[PDB]
RNA sequence: UCAUUAAGUUGGGCACUCUAACGAGACUGCCGGUGAUAAACCGGAGGAAGGUGGGGAUGACGUCAAAUCAUCAUGCCCCUUAUGACCUGGGCUACACACGUGCUACAAUGGAUGGUACAACGAGUCGCGAGACAGUGAUGUUUAGCUAAUCUCUUAAAACCAUUCUCAGUUCGGAUUGUAGGCUGCAACUCGCCUACAUGAAGUCGGAAUCGCUAGUAAUCGCGGAUCAGCACGCCGCGGUG
RNA sequence: ACGCGAAGAACCUUACCAGGUCUUGACAUACUCGUGCUAUUCCUAGAGAUAGGAAGUUCCUUCGGGACACGGGAUACAGGU
């Protein structure tokens, strides 16, 4: 539409200190199930605090840097010309897009708890490989084809 | 019909198994009121004017 | 149940028939029948509409009403159906 | 005998190890449950060793559940023509609650 | 006890009657703890910004008399009536009340719902026959 | 569609005909009050109908009345809503009451205007002329914002024809509608006749508020 | 194609005509991809014909178009009314294919 | 003890003006528990706009209750005599008990 | 607050619930970059609320001859032995089949384990209807209270910890069924239920596609009316989570 | 257009049909009359209707009777949802 209409705030971890904390609720949190959410989402830096013990951040942010890519893509045509012009949006929206991606494989796998099979991908994401890097260079690849600007 | 689905009703029938109240304009099918004795369908030719310290602009 | 429910006039047939004969027809009305055990081995008619129908009765018939003594709700019925 | 020894699991309780067999359930299975004294009991791979043995006749309560076969089979085939506005419309196949059978049931009402 | 402060702040049909104690920031919520009477759900730490980290810190024994709303609505009423209230113990906090707000008991609801309409923005469902 | 007026200031924007409470059976001599308003107004059949607010009461009825003129309706000199007025208490068995109040200047009434003029259509006026005529006659005599209507419907027609002078700052959309408006079917062979008479005199019209 | 909703909604239906009526959309199915849903929907009154009302929508997977339009005859509606959906998709050529006007 | 229900479907017409016969019974008397603004008890009504056909949209009527009490101890029988009148409207849903 | 313990309920305490009956409370009001000059914009402070604070309403010149011949009626038609009726049950809801159509599932956030805390919550001492109770529940057995800011409703759910089923057509998933009972009414199949119980089918996340969703907004959970002897997932509003 | 009129027609409720089913019409305003308190309650049969009988109707004001019009002779036409 036409204008900058106001977002709204969800309020950062006083426990494990993190935005994406609550963020990540906003992702899991289904049914507005908040409690169940942070339930998931304390479960999941305890699922740290089996691992390896450390903090949350560690885990938590190497996986924020699998999940937030460099750039997006945008179709922008000529009359049909669709030159898959791309941008590269800020970190609330990268970060809010690696929330979709772990909220992704962190939810649709065939396993016991949800914090089973999100400890497969909190965990997998403590082995910080395969699906959330490929998760991004499914995108960054493509950039080199992402090439034109404007041109014709 | 008229009388038969005004008159009727009005005539003492068995029970109110049988005798279901409506207005008394005219005999109209439930989607009536009976905490006021009235139809909706009835009751609103009324609404058009209103007699009713419920707000009038549809709320 | 409690308080049981039966007929009236064709209950005065039960016992105007079960006394007298248990032969004929009657022009029946009842969604308020039953069947009773001295009922058993007699004819009535179901009260469709139009055929008030003569079946005899067995012990099968446990005390229905004469709405679904036989199925005189008449759906036609192997045309298309199932 | 066999009764209880039809076809046991393990990993279980009793009770869903007996709605797990045709017939012996919530109300009974559980109260032949507490009549055996089992709770849960099993998730063993073991049932007993002789609570099998109260829960032979214990267990055998329900008469039978060859005659709940029997049961379905004894009652219905003698009740098909009470009328038979309810065996005609059960045995043909409709849910005979003098149920709606206009579109939906539409599963055992037959597509 | 001793006698109120009239600590009269609420939110979404929630009383806040917050019992206003001069003290060391001791919270005790209807008698009892707000994880005991809604728990928990750690709006029990979003009585802080209402309260504790309000200007950090206010310290008063808050014995809150709450009933009504729930996890935000009275919340809510921790918001208006425990901010409110600790404005009403001490007023040198309306650098945090315009600082961040924590007023209005804005009410922000639901509609004056059209009838016929389910949840005002939601219908049926339509395919184009 | 088009927004009643008095359709959405008679029931509490404006105070109501059925001006009085009750606890239980408020619905009951409401509605059975509008018959017997509805029996004031098919008997004043040789009269002229105004207005009329029957009440319930703390005496259980006080009848409110209107009349167009006290000196051709009430009666020969006032028997005529007396006797009658008997009679309705030989109708429904109660203490019943008269009052004689002329609805002042019925010339800027939409009742007695549109209606009486609709009763010429009976007698068939040339329309046009009676909309201009009418509305000229009350327009000349105030009426701030002020029209009318009228339907079709001549010996097998279209639903309505046009609305001549149907003019004056009537701002219905707006929330200050203190408008006399009517509304007539005259049922004839030829058809039928909806008369609608918008009359604007005073400005403002919310009757809701009080300390 | 996928589906009809055949629907004389004041006379009787009779397949001859109606059978032309599959035919034209036929050619609508010479003129289809995937012929999602159409319905007929035709009304003819009384008084020697002084109207003749005929309809079918369109709604094909991606657009969707009714025809509720007149004749003197019946059939003459039939006629010119499904010639008018051919000269519509006549229309809907460039409208459809013509995803690029440049 | 005198105490005054001014029921009313709503308070906010005349029938606040009706708060002023009883203040006849406010004088000549002492101890007054002035004007109570009752918790409003509501109504609701939905309704077809239209006719028979078409129904897109319906209508809403909330019939509230805004009410009234004054609260005295004292009868004050003087104020029973002030009880005879009892002026605006017709017919309201007045009590006026002990 | 004198509380001073069935207890918010008291001889009482009184604005505390603010109770709703009232006024004042945000009007570019003020300021800066501004705007051709203005209307305005951008923002700031104040302001509880900031730019018509927010939400309903307010359907216009006019369109759709569509709906209202079952409120309302004229043209004519059957209007008087008939399309006007009294009774009686069976249809009206029937089912080869498409879309209208929501909930329920497929699952571990479930499903059992318990004890929460909440807005609602309107009719009513005409009727709602206790901790008096046979209970599996329908309902009695009692109806206490109940002219409602009394009372039975009104103690709603998720968050709460407790155990497991942690993996599967699954303590499943609830299609029926056969019943075995109660409620309603003169009567529960057509043409209401509800409470068991036993068997417990699909179903292992949904073509093409569609639609809705930018705030308490989707999602979600409850309450009442709603009709009414009986009978409501979607059927009105309100809010509980989010 | 389809949680649509119809937010509950167990069913005579219902629109409409079957059957019993009458024709001053069930419901009717209508001219006229031997003339009146219409009672409810019944009993008989019948599916109930609907028929028969029992007390259930033989004038409330200057008296025709208004009043219950009683039940009829009948223009009149309500009663098609």
């Amino acid at each position: 539409r036409k204008n900058r209409a106001p977002k709204r705030e969800v309020l950062a971890d006083p426990m494990y200190n993190s935005i994406v904390v609550t963020r990540l609720i906003n992702r899991v949190m289904l049914d507005g199930k908040r409690g169940v959410a942070a339930q998931i989402v304390y479960g999941a830096f305890k699922q740290i605090e089996e691992a390896t013990g450390n903090n949350p951040l560690e885990v938590f942010e190497t996986a924020m840097e699998n999940i937030m890519p460099v750039l997006e893509v945008r179709a922008r045509r000529v009359g049909g010309s669709n030159y898959q012009v791309p941008v590269e949006v800020r970190p609330e929206r990268r970060t809010t897009l690696g929330l979709r991606w772990l909220v992704t494989i962190a939810r649709n796998r065939g396993e016991h708890t949800m914090q089973d099979r999100l400890a497969k991908e909190i965990l997998d994401a403590a082995n910080n490989t395969g699906a959330a890097v490929k998760k991004r260079e499914d995108t960054h690849k493509m950039a080199e084809a992402n090439r034109a600007f404007a041109h014709f | 019909a008229k009388k038969s689905m005004v008159v009727k009703n009005q005539r003492p029938a068995k029970f109110s198994t049988q005798a279901y109240t409506r207005c008394e304009r005219c005999g109209r099918p439930h989607s009536v009121y009976r905490k006021f004795k009235l139809c909706r369908i009835c009751l609103r030719e009324l609404a058009y004017k209103g007699q009713l310290p419920g707000v009038k602009k549809a709320s | 149940k409690k308080g049981p429910f039966v007929d009236e006039h064709l209950m005065k047939k039960v016992e105007a028939q079960t006394n007298a004969e248990r032969k004929s027809v009657i022009k029946t009305w009842s969604r308020r029948s039953t069947i009773f055990p001295n009922f058993v081995g007699l004819t009535i008619a179901v009260y469709d509409g139009r055929k008030h129908v003569p079946v005899y009765v067995q012990e099968d018939m446990v005390g229905h009403k004469l709405g679904e003594f036989a199925p005189t709700r008449t759906y036609r019925g192997h045309a298309a159906d199932d | 005998a066999r009764f209880a020894g039809v076809d046991i699991p393990n990993e279980k309780r009793i009770v869903i190890s007996l709605t797990y067999v045709f017939g012996v359930g919530l109300q009974t299975s559980k109260k032949v449950l507490a009549a055996a004294g089992v709770s849960e009991d099993i998730r063993t791979k073991d049932l007993t060793s002789d609570q099998e043995d109260a829960i032979r006749r214990e267990l055998d309560g329900l008469k039978l559940e060859g005659d709940l076969r029997r049961e379905v089979s004894l009652n219905i085939k003698r009740l098909m023509e009470i009328g038979s506005y309810r065996g005609m419309r059960h045995r043909r196949g409709l849910p005979t609650r003098g149920q709606n059978t206009k579109n939906n049931a539409r599963t055992r009402k037959g597509p | 006890a001793q006698v109120q402060y009239a600590g009269t702040g609420r939110r979404k049909n929630a009383v806040a009657r917050v019992r206003l104690v001069p003290g060391t920031g001791k919270i005790t919520v209807n008698g009892r703890e707000v994880e005991s009477y809604i728990p928990h759900a750690d709006m029990r730490l979003v009585i802080n910004q209402p309260f504790a980290a309000t200007q950090t810190e206010g310290s008063y024994d808050t014995l809150v008399n709450v009933n009504g709303g729930g996890v935000s609505g009275q919340a809510g009423a921790i918001r208006h009536g425990i901010a409110r209230a600790l404005l009403q113990v001490d007023p040198d906090f309306r650098s945090a009340l315009k600082r961040a707000g924590l007023l209005t008991r804005d009410a922000r609801m639901v509609e004056r719902k059209k009838p016929g309409l389910k949840k005002a923005r939601k219908a049926s469902q339509f395919s184009k026959r | 569609q088009k927004v009643h007026p008095i359709g959405m200031r008679v029931g509490v924007i404006r105070d109501w005909d059925a001006k009085w409470y009750a606890e239980k059976e408020y619905a009951d001599y409401l509605h059975e009050d509008l018959a017997i308003r509805q029996l004031i107004q098919t008997k004043l059949a040789d009269a002229s109908v105004s207005l009329i607010e029957t009440e319930r009461a703390i005496n259980k009825v006080i009848v409110t009345l209107h009349t167009a003129k006290p000196g051709m309706v009430i009666g020969k000199s006032g028997a005529n809503v007396d006797a009658l007025r008997a009679e309705l208490n030989k109708l429904t068995g109660k203490q019943v009451h008269i009052n004689i109040v002329e609805i002042k200047k019925p010339d800027l009434d939409a009742h007695l205007v549109g209606e009486g003029i609709a009763k010429q259509l009976e007698a068939r006026i040339a329309f046009r002329r009676a909309q201009k005529q009418a509305i000229q006659r009350a327009m000349r005599a105030g009426a701030k914002g002020i029209k009318t209507q009228v339907s079709g419907r001549l010996n097998g027609a279209d639903i309505a024809r046009a609305e001549g002078y149907s003019e004056g700052t009537v701002p219905l959309h707006t929330l200050r509608a203190d408008i006399d408006y009517a509304w007539e079917e005259a049922d004839t062979t030829y058809g039928k006749l909806g008369v609608k008479v918008w009359i604007y005199r005073g400005e403002v019209l919310p009757t809701k508020k009080s300390v | 194609m996928i589906k009809f909703n055949i629907r004389g909604e004041n006379v009787e239906v009779t397949d001859a005509i109606r059978a032309y009526v599959e035919d034209k959309i036929g050619k609508l199915d010479k003129y289809f991809n995937d012929g999602h849903e159409v319905t007929a929907y035709v009304n003819l009154k009384v008084y020697t014909e002084k109207r003749a009302k005929v309809e079918v929508t369109l709604p094909a997977k991606n657009v969707t178009l009714r025809a509720e339009d007149t004749s003197q005859d019946m059939y003459s509606s039939i006629d010119f009314v499904e010639e008018k959906l051919e000269r519509q998709i006549r229309k809907y050529k460039t409208r459809m294919n013509r995803k690029p006007r440049n | 003890k005198i105490r005054i229900r001014l029921k009313a479907y709503e308070h906010r017409i005349l029938d606040a003006a009706a708060e002023k016969i009883v203040e006849t019974a406010k004088r000549t008397n002492a101890e007054v528990s002035g004007p109570i603004p009752l918790p409003t008890d509501r109504s609701v009504y939905t309704v077809i706009r239209a006719t028979h056909k078409y129904k897109d949209s319906r209508e809403q009527f909330e019939m509230r209750t805004h009410k009234r009490l004054i609260d005295i101890i004292e009868p004050t029988q003087k104020t029973v005599d002030s009880l005879m009148k009892l002026d605006l409207p017709s017919g309201v849903n007045i009590e006026i008990k002990l």
